């Protein structure tokens, strides 16, 4: 019901909060991996709270918030689908990006932009749920091009390695074939 | 499987064609046809929410199920007298749906040996 | 390479046509092209798994085609079960790539099958966790992989579905068993080929604590969720013995011919350098004229 | 030849690697079914 | 309330009483009560002082009232004032028809979730008032390139009619 | 800074016209020709046989390391065509008709393969699905002025 | 992960290519001029260079195979490539 | 609009008569100032234009195109701080009144409410553009230059001036609101499509489609750097809004007549994206897809739909944000280098992080990914275009295939890889530079968070 | 990264595998 | 035999496979002569210049300027009219074009005469 | 297999002349000096008591460390998502459309009392 | 120069099992494959009749292309390997210390100083060696690749700045 | 042993 409808969004601002962290350049950034990492940890807690509430009432749920357009016939509005699909799969991720963002942690210990590389998958994996809930088709493609751009990105995290940008180019031109079929 | 090997390997019309079968009339050698009783009810399971792909004849023990599935929680291990009694159900019905076909099947055997007795008897 | 290029973006497609799988299940042609890609891309990704000299690179394969068993499972009518099927799949797959992360960080930030130390008397732990993922991935009962391949393998066997289709799958789970497989008997084989400096060792408490995180899932959450679900899928209890287990008959036929595969390597003679070796380990034939040709053409005609 | 000596070389069979303990396993038949025999034995 | 059921329908809700049956203690209610207790309360007692600081000084809005004016199939020809007025008034009801269409998509789209599995039973009717308010709107807007005018809406609607009659006359050769 | 035998020009057709455009572009003029003189603009710019920066040696100590370049020399007309980035000329195992043998006669073959599957389905042998009320008519998009006749099914 | 200390290269350098009993370690030196010195061509060192190559974890050039002959020469190079100056 | 105008004009002065180091600061705070009462014009009442007198009038197609000309003025304005710091005092405020006169004329045109002032001040544009592309250029075809860039646009223009003309004596005026509301249908006479050529073509040749696309590039190539941004952004899209009014009048000829125009435009953004993929320099690689933007919204306008409507006049304003916003880049790099060789430097994030972040979004701007404006005006096209004639989609599948292939590769062979090792002058970036873009990429999404004001005028 | 590390390397020998 | 590796234009034959780069005339040899020597010296400049602390700034050859005008201006200086250019450029100036055209037109005059009647249908697409 | 006076000069030279180079890239113990920042006081006094850092000391700052995590990342975002969510999202109509829970035969209703009722004949096929 | 005999069948040996230890991975398989007698390349070692070595060659080349891996083994560091280009990311030339600004000049002090005395040492350096490099360069552009050295005592080799003050292969 | 870490620093 009443918590089903707010903490099954709550589990998306609070990843959203660690981006504008991020962005406020205030956080100190050996303290980030950790900081996101247990982000990701709470918000995978926080995304059980609508598994099993929806596992009680067996219930499915779309929010369309404020609007974007008005246009005609097209009213565009935030309409996030989180039904049993979405919220059944969404701790599965938040999981899975939880551990192995230690496992990460653990690897990537000898990077100078360590919490860049973190935050980048955070970015990653938040476009990536906003289109697992995305009952419009542009919001569905608003996270295809950011998880495939995003994705690019992480291919070209070895900037200097021809390879790895050479490869980046590839996958997003696979990508966006896809992308020309959506 | 044999049934392939009769049709696909073998002559294709003396196995049933899936896409076909069953293409006969019901009572088949099965005179006063009562049909299957009504058990399973379109507006409960409407009202249960079931999908259309499982509305089958077998739906009452699965509605049934979710009752004790919504009285249940916190346990995943509750509910097993009526979920065996749904999985004894689909053990009937696919037991029903292949045996309707092994029935229309030596029914179809039936068919050609029938036309070639009866029509090439001369 | 774990957590995007294993479990989360590249099931995007799939995941797509999940959600927009009530417009999906109105038509059956595109379920049979779908049974038809899911098929192929199984075909080709295994089959350059099956030699390929790099661990990333097999756990990728494994990943495709194993997405490309979503596919085949939307294409028979089965949204929900390809739902679980990723559900898991986040858990398991994600999983092997840890262990491979994981190898690859002790054993001198390699991935190539070739060079291993052994493993297994110095990497216990990664080792455990890698073999039970390679169980999972090739349907291991009562894990992740019952509740998986197995089950989408047990429907296209029931379900009407292309006949190339079922038995692709079938060497598609045989294939599955063999580069699993690859991966122990290469990693952790027992003859040390390594730098003099043995830095295979995952004393690292947090990795320690991650990799088992998702190690109890990988375990527990195959069934923490199948049984919990509500009755979604369809629920064809009888059918055929011998396609009964043909989940399980093919696993086993892919584990046996797996090691038959393993020893035939461990003997003393010349391995064959012939042209089905050479389209076994490059990448499934497809990108070397991809990356060559075509660029070539639109840019000269660019020029 | 410490990569041929039995402190790295010489390791369990792949198998042998996949039954990790499972003598711990077959511990784990007799308290299994030892649990569910006393279920059912008194009850 | 603000709105209401007659344009914004609404099924009446109905609960299946969760009555459990395990001795278990019910984990959802007791996760909803708490989540009550601290949060829905302090943000329930904040707007509880914005109400009555509202309710302090308030001030009040109008419904921005028009009036019909001659429309093109009274406006004369070449007749710049009438022309500009009815332009005025078919673009205005074109917006009308616009947002009306957009409370009977919202209507539709809520429903389809709303009534479940059953939507393709319960929302047909509302599907039935939806395959009707495109046709017409079809009728009445449609296909009015990219300048569209109350004039040009006239001379589409001129064809409907000599279509219509021509139909009606060929009926009755 | 400039002159004007370091800037392309004219096409070459005598000697002396190859042995100013081979030092125009600073390599010799026994394996300098530019490319045919079919107008496209190619002037003296030599036809630079069509390798990539794959195949040279990167042990080397080139002056442009990124694309094993060096400073000050005679570049392809498509450089950027050769780059290891975009494509490259670097040799593949077997010789290339056999590489386009193979991959035709792997998609050809498997699509051949994939119609004759599609056309002949792997099917298992069951029945009808039994579903009653004219096969849910009325509950999945029915009409309900509309009262076909509902399918019905009996046991055996 | 190790700096690889002129030591480290230094002991890796006394057990590989000391690891040469073609030759008895008696006239064996750091300053071994394998050609003259032990008697043995620059061919009877190519394949051990492709031996330690492969225990440091590193690719000696093969434009730099000859004249890289002695310890001396092994422990040049791991230390110019390895940035090996603690 | 009294308003906002006078403000520009009587700005001149200060510029031509303030103290020697002063005139930057000062236009810069004057230039923000009138911007500012510019976005007061946003406002558009019901369908209603915003009527201001009997010449000046506005609505919500133009509004979008007058703030966005304010606002670009100190974008230039302070971008020319580099490049003419070394030059003479009087040059200064010369160069200063150019760009002012250039801005006055564009929201002279687009605030126009009769057809022939509008192609006054059309033709207006060249003499400053002119002027600024001949003196303050840098290389020796920059003369070359104005002859093709002033040649093509008044070979375009005078069919137009003609036209209009005949327009006036034949209909009674040219004003564009009586003409819309005393429309009538251009039947298919064999004058009338040569009525329609006139009054078309003049805006196609400011709007470089297949074929008729040499001006720009070998004209921005070697444009002043304040300059190039300039004609990239905004004279570009005041043909633009010359279609926008006067298609009008030319239906329903406009219907089968478009044809030859309109494939020439797909197939055109084709051939202007695969030119894109091989360009020895950068700024003829921004303009290149430039070009192809503009066939993108050529083909928005000519199938006359709403959602081609809207779809184009987010087009203008997205493309030219981004094109001066590559080309802000372009200009710093090659001022940095003294050269605009394509793949001379390679590798810049090594030396200028945040400058290759700037890259980073640009490019990702040119993407056109959501949910930028770029996206959403280019999505309607796509709506409108399919509506249209169903297959359009490949040619234009062809073209978001074509043009991150560019983008990103101008990222690989510009910020990723690693830095050329003879250049050494590369300092750290200077504030001014990184400044630019940041208020050139940040409305750029403020606005997209409020895509109703610069959706159309046929919301 | 300094000394005495935890699993401080004895040349060519079992990297102190940790039985916990 | 082992099989025999054949030259490609894209997978050109290994320079070690080739008959003839291993059949090198004396004349080759001398051939290939002191190139080493010129590029060492532009070498030496490009060290010399960049060691040297006075220098400060870009510095570039005329190798690559070289490159940019005959890819950008020496193009049309240079180009002549051949039958063979006239052909392909009308080639492809024509054939897209025209054949682009034809199939837009085909279609939309397909829905053109699907419409009149009623055959297509527009009970959604009110939003065109 | 030439290695001449020359160019073993040039190398060893340039060896030990980079060694020097970095003997000198060696940062003097004042560096890498920082700068006076500012701290916070309430951070100042866990910090202080963690020096000693016993166990239940490390344990306590954790957990504050996560209780201030929680209250501006859990509580504080439903803080504000639910004045927008039941005070301004449910303000406008056809927001939070939510899908009717499952409706059972021999369900009562919280609100009108009635149950519909429970499902008629089984078949009673035992097991 | 020219790549010799000798030096052609020393990359083709390099080469060769490099590649045979990839086909065989084991090293028992290896020691045996290698030890397929490696008298193989010595059992005729007399050809001197340069035509048969030569056709030897055309065996033994061609020969290696097929009896190699088509995936064979590579190196991380080495060219098209894991880490061959993977740490280029972090290096940085030597000379984007002068632009640095006199809070970070002061903050790390001593360091910029010993810059300063090392780039006055390049300023001492620089014309001695270019008079050094000048005098004993021989006409028609040197004779080979090999740099001059210093002959005097504390003077210093030419072009020594770039090779010396390169990024450090773990520059983190 | 540290070392001095490079980049292309810059307060501004
Ligand atoms: C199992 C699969 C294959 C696995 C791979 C192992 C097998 C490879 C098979 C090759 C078959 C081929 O017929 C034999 C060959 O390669 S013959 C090469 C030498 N041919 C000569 O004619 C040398 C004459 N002599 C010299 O050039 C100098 O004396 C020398 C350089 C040796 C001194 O060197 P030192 O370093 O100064
Ligand atoms: C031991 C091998 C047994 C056969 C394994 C493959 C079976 C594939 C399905 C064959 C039957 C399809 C129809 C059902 O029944």
């Amino acid at each position: 019901m009443n918590p089903f409808a707010s903490l099954t969004l709550t589990t998306l601002i609070i990843l959203t909060i660690p981006i504008m962290m991020s962005n406020s350049n205030i956080y100190k950034t050996n303290l980030y991996p950790n900081y996101v990492k247990t982000t990701v940890s709470y918000a995978f807690t926080l995304s059980l709270v609508p598994l099993l509430m929806f596992m009680h009432t067996g219930q499915e749920m779309i929010i369309s918030n404020w609007h974007w357009m008005t246009l005609q016939t097209v009213e565009l509005s935030l309409s996030f689908k989180m039904d049993y699909f979405s919220v059944m799969f969404i701790p599965v991720a938040l999981f899975v990006t939880w551990s192995i963002m230690e496992f990460s942690m653990w690897y990537m210990h000898s990077d100078p932009f360590i919490n860049r590389f973190f935050k980048y998958l955070v970015l990653f994996l938040i476009t990536m749920m906003i289109l697992v809930t995305a009952n419009n088709l542009f919001q569905l493609f608003i996270g295809w091009e950011g998880v495939g751009i995003m994705s690019f990105l992480l291919i070209g995290w070895w900037h200097g390695r021809t390879d790895a940008n050479t490869a980046a180019l590839q996958a997003i031109l696979y990508n966006r074939i896809g992308d020309i079929g959506f | 499987g044999a049934h392939l090997a009769r049709r696909y390997l073998g002559d294709a019309s003396k196995e049933p064609d899936p896409l076909r079968m069953p293409t006969f009339p019901p009572d088949y050698g099965f005179p006063e046809r009562k049909e299957r009783e009504m058990v399973a009810t379109q507006q409960e399971m409407n009202d249960a929410q079931l999908m259309l792909q499982q509305r089958d004849y077998c739906a009452h023990y699965l509605i049934q199920l979710l009752k004790c599935k919504r009285d249940s929680f916190p346990n995943f291990l509750a509910c097993k007298h009526e979920q065996h009694d749904w999985d004894y159900c689909e053990h009937l019905d696919y037991v029903k749906r292949m045996k309707e076909f092994e029935r229309e099947r030596r029914l179809l055997q039936r068919k050609k040996r029938r036309e070639q007795r009866e029509a090439e008897m001369a | 390479s774990a957590l995007l290029h294993s479990s989360t973006m590249v099931v995007a497609g799939v995941f797509l046509l999940i959600r927009f799988y009530p417009l999906m299940e109105t038509n059956k042609l595109v379920q049979t092209m779908t049974l038809c890609l899911g098929a192929i891309t199984t075909l080709f990704t295994a089959l350059c798994a099956i030699t390929q000299n790099d661990i990333k690179k097999i756990v990728a394969f494994s990943t495709s085609s194993q997405l490309g068993l979503m596919m085949v499972t939307i294409g028979i009518n089965q949204p929900h079960l390809a739902f679980l099927h990723i559900c898991m799949h986040a858990f398991f797959k994600a999983m092997l790539f840890m262990c491979s992360g994981s190898i690859i960080h002790s054993l001198n930030d390699e991935q190539d099958i070739r060079k291993m130390g052994g493993l297994y008397k110095a990497m216990p732990f990664t080792t455990t966790a890698l073999i039970i993922g390679s169980l999972a991935l090739t349907g291991m009962p009562y894990l992740t992989g019952f509740y998986s391949k197995d089950l989408i393998i047990e429907a296209v066997n029931m379900s009407y579905t292309n006949a190339w289709a079922l038995l692709m799958t079938l060497i598609a789970t045989s294939l599955t068993a063999a580069y699993s497989t690859r991966i122990i008997f290469f990693a952790f084989l027992g003859k040390p080929r390594f730098p003099p400096l043995v830095l295979i060792n995952e004393n690292n408490p947090l990795l320690i604590n991650s990799i088992k995180r998702l190690l109890i899932g990988s375990i527990f959450a195959g069934f923490i969720i199948s049984n919990n679900i509500p009755p979604m899928t369809v629920p064809n209890t009888t059918m055929p013995l011998y396609m009964k287990m043909t989940a399980l008959i093919v696993t086993i036929m892919g584990f046996m011919l797996a090691l038959e595969l393993n020893n035939t390597t461990y003997y003393l003679k010349f391995k064959y350098p012939s042209q089905t070796y050479k389209f076994s380990n490059m990448l499934g034939y497809y990108p070397s004229i991809m990356h060559r040709l075509p660029t070539y053409h639109n840019l000269s005609m660019s020029q | 030849a410490w990569r041929y000596s039995g402190g790295f070389a010489n390791n369990v069979s792949f198998v042998g690697a996949l039954l990790k303990g499972f003598k711990w396993g077959f511990a784990a038949f007799v308290v299994a079914v030892g649990a569910e025999y006393y279920l059912e034995s008194q009850n | 309330d603000s709105w209401d059921k007659d344009v914004y329908p609404e099924p009446p809700r109905r609960t299946p009483a969760p009555a459990p049956q395990t001795s278990l203690p019910n984990p959802v209610t007791y996760l909803t009560k708490i989540f009550d207790l601290l949060v829905d309360r302090p943000v329930t007692l904040a707007r509880e002082f914005i109400e009555q600081q509202h309710a302090k000084n308030r001030y009040y809005y109008y419904h921005r009232e028009f009036r019909r004016v001659p429309d093109i199939t009274e406006c004369e020809e070449k007749d710049i004032l009438c022309m500009f007025e009815a332009e005025m008034q078919w673009r205005r009801d074109y917006k009308v028809d616009q947002e009306i269409v957009n409370i009977i998509q919202e209507r539709l789209k809520a429903c389809q979730q709303r009534e479940g599995e059953s939507y393709r039973q319960n929302c047909a009717k509302e599907l039935e008032q939806f395959t009707q308010v495109s046709k017409a709107f079809q009728d009445r807007y449609s296909d009015l390139g990219a300048h569209y005018s109350a004039r040009k809406c006239l001379a589409k609607q001129k064809q409907r009619m000599l279509a219509e009659r021509k139909a009606a006359k060929e009926a009755a050769a | 800074h400039v002159t004007k035998d370091m800037f392309p020009g004219p096409y070459p057709k005598t000697p002396e016209e190859r042995a100013a455009a081979a030092k125009k572009y600073n390599m010799r003029v026994e394996d300098y020709e530019p490319y045919p003189d079919d107008g496209m603009g190619y002037g003296d710019y030599p036809k630079l046989p069509d390798r990539s920066q794959q195949e040279r040696d990167p042990w080397y100590d080139w002056d442009h390391p990124d694309l094993r370049l060096n400073w000050g020399e005679p570049i392809h007309w498509d450089l950027d065509m050769y780059i290891r980035n975009r494509v490259d000329t670097s040799p593949t195992p077997v010789s290339w008709n056999t590489m386009c043998k193979h991959l035709s006669g792997f998609v050809a073959f498997m699509l051949f393969m994939f119609w004759v599957g599609e056309i002949y389905p792997s099917y298992q042998p069951v029945g009808p699905k039994q579903y009653p009320y004219n096969d849910l008519y009325l509950e999945r998009g029915g009409d309900p002025t509309k009262e076909p006749e509902p399918v019905v099914h009996y046991e055996i | 992960a190790p700096p690889l200390t002129l030591e480290a290269i230094k002991d890796r350098v006394l057990y590989v290519l000391k690891l040469y009993d073609k030759i008895d370690p008696e006239k064996l030196s750091v300053n071994s001029h394998f050609m003259k010195d032990l008697g043995l061509d620059s061919l009877d060192q190519v394949e051990i260079i492709m031996a330690m190559e492969d225990e440091f974890g590193f690719e000696i050039p093969d434009i730099d195979a000859e004249k890289l002959m002695c310890p001396q020469e092994i422990v040049d190079y791991i230390a110019d490539k390895k940035d090996v100056y603690e | 609009m009294l308003k906002i105008i006078i403000p520009t004009t009587m700005l001149l002065p200060m510029t031509w008569m303030s103290k020697h180091n002063m005139i930057w600061i000062n236009a810069t705070v004057h230039s923000l100032l009138i911007s500012l009462i510019s976005l007061s014009l946003l406002n558009q009442l019901g369908e209603n234009s915003l009527n201001f007198s009997l010449t000046f009038f506005s609505d919500s197609l133009s509004a979008p195109l007058l703030v966005l000309t304010t606002w670009l003025l100190p974008l230039m304005l302070m971008a020319s701080q580099s490049h003419l710091s070394k030059e003479t005092t009087t040059r200064k405020k010369l160069y200063i009144t150019m760009l002012i006169l250039l801005q006055l004329f564009l929201i002279m045109t687009f605030t126009a409410t009769e057809l022939i002032l509008f192609y006054i001040l059309f033709e207006a544009t060249l003499v400053p553009t002119l002027i600024i592309i001949t003196r303050w250029g840098n290389q020796t075809e920059r003369l070359n230059a104005g002859l093709y860039f002033l040649f093509y646009t008044l070979a375009g223009s005078l069919p137009l001036l003609v036209a209009l003309v005949y327009i006036q004596n034949t209909t009674g005026s040219l004003n564009f609101l009586i003409i819309h509301y005393w429309s009538h249908p251009l039947s298919n006479s064999w004058s009338n499509i040569f009525m329609w050529l006139a009054c078309i073509m003049a805006f196609m040749v400011k709007m470089p489609l297949y074929g008729l696309h040499l001006w720009l590039p070998k004209a921005h190539v070697e444009a002043p750097i304040a300059g190039s941004m300039v004609l990239a952004a905004v004279l570009l899209k005041l043909g633009g809004y010359g279609m926008m009014r006067i298609t009008t009048i030319l239906n329903p000829l406009t219907n089968y007549m478009a044809y030859p125009f309109l494939m020439l435009s797909m197939w055109g953004m084709i051939m202007t994206s695969s030119i894109c993929l091989r360009q020895t320099d950068l700024k003829s690689l921004i303009a290149y897809s430039s070009v192809s933007h503009m066939a993108l919204v050529i083909v928005a306008i000519m199938i006359q739909t709403p959602w081609s409507f809207m779809g184009a006049t987010a087009l203008m304003i997205a493309h030219g944000l981004t094109s001066s916003m590559l080309f802000c880049l372009a200009n710093t790099n090659y001022e940095r280098v003294h050269s605009r060789t394509m793949i001379l430097a390679r590798g810049l994030q090594t030396l200028l992080p945040l400058m290759a972040t700037w890259w980073l979004m640009a490019s990702l701007t040119n993407l056109a990914l959501p949910p930028s404006i770029n996206l959403i005006g280019e999505l309607f096209i796509i709506t409108a275009s399919f509506s249209w004639s169903n297959i359009t989609i490949i040619l234009m599948g062809m073209n978001m295939m074509i043009t991150a292939l560019y983008s990103l590769y101008m990222l690989i062979t510009t910020q990723r890889g690693k830095y050329t090792h003879h250049i050494n002058n590369i300092k750290a970036s200077f504030t001014r530079e990184n400044a630019l873009m940041a208020l050139h990429i940040l409305p750029l999404l403020l606005l997209t968070l409020n895509p109703k004001m610069i959706l159309g005028p046929l919301y | 990264a300094g000394g005495g590390v935890h699993i401080e390397p004895r040349y060519r020998q079992f990297p102190q595998l940790t039985r916990s | 035999s082992f099989p025999k590796y054949k030259p490609s234009r894209l997978a050109t034959l290994p320079a070690t496979l080739d008959p003839a780069e291993y059949d090198i005339s004396p004349e080759t040899r001398k051939a290939q002569a002191e190139r080493l020597a010129i590029r060492s010296r532009l070498k030496r400049e490009y060290l010399l210049q960049y060691n040297d602390p006075n220098r400060l700034g870009v510095i570039e050859d005329p190798a690559l300027i070289r490159w940019t005008y005959a890819r950008s201006a020496n193009i049309y200086p240079n180009f002549r009219p051949t039958p063979k250019t006239s052909l392909l450029g009308a080639l492809f100036g024509i054939g897209p074009l025209f054949f682009w055209y034809y199939v837009f037109k085909t279609d939309r005059d397909k829905k053109e005469k699907l419409i009149q009647e009623g055959k297509l249908d527009q009970t959604f697409n009110i939003s065109y | 297999s030439g290695y001449t006076p020359d160019e073993k000069l040039r190398l060893q030279q340039l060896r030990e002349l980079r060694r020097r180079w970095l003997k000198d890239q060696e940062l003097s113990p004042r560096e890498p000096v920082l700068p006076p920042r500012r701290v916070w006081p309430m951070e100042q006094f866990w910090n202080k008591f963690l020096q000693d850092g016993a166990p239940w000391k490390n344990v306590i700052y954790k957990t504050y460390r996560h209780s201030i995590f929680a209250v501006t990342h859990v509580l504080i975002p439903v803080w504000i998502i639910h004045y927008y969510l039941k005070y301004h999202v449910t303000a406008k109509p056809y927001t939070v459309v939510e899908r009717k829970p499952r409706i059972f035969p021999g369900d009562t209703i919280l609100e009108t009392g009635e149950v519909i009722p429970l499902m008629k004949e089984f078949p009673d096929q035992h097991h | 120069a020219y790549l010799t005999h000798q030096q052609k069948v020393l990359r083709l040996y390099k080469r060769a099992l490099r590649h045979l230890e990839s086909w065989c991975v084991h090293r028992d398989k290896y020691r045996y494959f290698a030890c397929l007698m490696r008298a193989r390349f010595d059992e005729h070692k007399n050809e001197k009749d340069m035509v048969k070595a030569t056709q030897l060659l055309r065996q033994a080349e061609e020969e290696f292309w097929y009896g190699q891996h088509p995936q064979p083994y590579i190196f991380p560091e080495s060219p098209g390997g894991t880490s061959y280009e993977r740490y280029e990311c972090y290096k940085v030339p030597e000379w984007c210390l002068d632009d640095w600004h006199p809070s970070e000049k002061a903050m790390y002090p001593d360091y910029f100083a010993k810059r300063e005395q090392w780039k006055r040492l390049r300023r001492e350096s620089w014309e001695r060696e270019v008079k050094q490099l000048q005098e004993e360069t021989p006409p028609g552009g040197p004779r080979t690749e090999a740099l001059p050295p210093a002959r005097k005592e504390g003077d210093l080799p030419p072009l020594w700045w770039h090779i010396v003050t390169r990024p450090r292969e773990r520059p983190m | 042993k540290r070392l001095f870490i490079i980049k292309p620093s810059g307060f501004y």
